């Protein structure tokens, strides 16, 4: 029973103050649509194809409605919210229903084109893991942007060769889920 | 959504664990007399268990049950089990519904008492659970004279727990 994903070693250590001073003042800069450019392997995301999150900010937190192809080959809509974390820790919390939350550092953003998402939790008896994601503001990234990201993950020491891109492209239904 | 309500402030205490483990000797019947409130555990009364020793698997074959808080009679059925990575008084529970979670056993006398520990820290805040099990279904017994202690020497208040109400109308057949 202990997931696969609970492995030995600490999370590491990223700079969450600085980043939190310079991204609270531009939280509605973040509300939109996000594409999921590739994740390092993560079980709670249900959807495996034309990853279509968008964002709706309403002055503290965001509502998330995310969508495409489950991994069954179905259309998946999937219901969240991503709110400041409620301990006061300087990061937010994102929370998507039929789930419990969990934290979620923007490691580096420009709002409008890329965002790497970080999100890690230490145990005891030296266990913890994480999960990363890289979010691109159009179905495909430019491999300028990617390499923005591939950077700054190296500098808080995830193994890059982890991610996998996801798909997106013309193949996907987008018009389709734009109506959930 | 949101974190669990049992999650509180602070990391997991960092207890002992007893020094032989014989599991063979753990073995039989043991009532819960204090715990701390556990939320994957449905019966709150009459708590009593019986742990079956395996010895291909080395580990224990679990039953427990006892009455709900609304007044049903409800069994459990799990495994509990050392592991590879520590010594055997830690070891982990394999329940169906619940999450795999540590069962340390701080000190046991096996005939007497036996205080069980369990929490994971999650980043600086814990989900703490613990357990006194006496082989007697004595709630005001000799166990937990002796485990209360344990527990405060292992930084674990022992004002946490709240007593397993073990009355007239207990049925114990598990
Ligand atoms: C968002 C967020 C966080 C969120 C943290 C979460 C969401 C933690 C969730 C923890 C869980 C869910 C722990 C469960 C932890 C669960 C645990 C430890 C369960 C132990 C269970 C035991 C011991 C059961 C024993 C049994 C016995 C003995 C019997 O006999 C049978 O009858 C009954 C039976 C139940 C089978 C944060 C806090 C990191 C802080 C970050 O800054 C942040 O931003
Ligand atoms: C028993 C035991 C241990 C047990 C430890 C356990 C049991 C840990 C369980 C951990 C869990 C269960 C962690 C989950 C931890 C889960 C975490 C961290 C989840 C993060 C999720 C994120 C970031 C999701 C992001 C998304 C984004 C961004 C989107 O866009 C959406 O479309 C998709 C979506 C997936 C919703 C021990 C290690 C202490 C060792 C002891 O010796 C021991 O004896
Ligand atoms: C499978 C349930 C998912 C819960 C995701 C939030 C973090 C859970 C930590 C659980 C630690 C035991």
């Amino acid at each position: 029973k202990i997931p696969n994903f609970v492995v030995p070693g600490k999370c590491a250590s990223v700079d969450r103050n600085k980043l939190w001073a310079e991204q609270t003042p531009n939280r509605n800069s973040y509300a939109g649509v996000w594409y999921q450019f590739a994740l390092t392997n993560n079980p709670y995301q249900l959807i495996e194809k034309c990853v279509r999150n968008e964002y709706s900010f309403d002055g503290k937190q965001f509502v998330i409605k995310s969508t495409g192809i489950a991994y069954d080959g179905n259309l998946l809509k999937r219901n969240g919210k991503l709110y400041p974390n409620p301990f006061g820790e300087p990061h937010l919390s994102i929370d998507y229903e039929n789930s419990f939350a969990a934290p979620l550092v923007i490691l580096e953003t420009d709002y409008s084109n890329y965002a790497c998402l970080y999100s890690c939790i230490d145990y005891n008896f030296g266990y913890h893991s994480d999960f990363s994601f890289i979010f691109s503001r159009s179905a495909n990234l430019a491999d300028q942007y990617v390499k923005k990201c591939e950077a700054a993950f190296k500098n808080i020491n995830v193994d890059t060769t982890r991610f996998v891109k996801t798909v997106q492209g013309s193949s996907c239904p987008y018009d389709t889920q734009k109506t959930v | 959504d949101g974190i669990p309500s049992f999650v509180t402030a602070g990391k997991c205490a960092s207890v002992a664990n007893q020094d032989n483990f014989d599991l063979r000797r753990y073995a039989g019947r043991w009532y819960q007399t204090h715990i701390i409130e556990n939320a994957y555990q449905p019966v709150t009364r009459c708590i009593h268990s019986n742990y079956e020793y395996s010895t291909n698997d080395y580990g224990f074959k679990v039953t427990t049950a006892g009455f709900n808080p609304n007044d049903e009679y409800l069994k459990i059925d799990f495994k509990v089990y050392p592991t590879k990575e520590f010594p055997a008084a830690h070891m982990l529970i394999d329940a169906p519904s619940v999450f795999a979670a540590p069962y340390e056993v701080i000190e046991t006398d096996y005939e007497t008492y036996s205080c069980v520990y369990s929490c994971i820290t999650t980043d600086n805040y814990k989900s703490e659970f613990a357990f006194v099990f006496s082989r007697t279904p004595q709630t005001s017994g000799p166990a937990v004279e002796k485990t209360a202690a344990v527990f405060n020497k292992n930084g674990v208040e022992f004002s946490k727990f709240v007593p397993v109400s073990h009355t007239a109308e207990c049925v114990y057949r598990a």
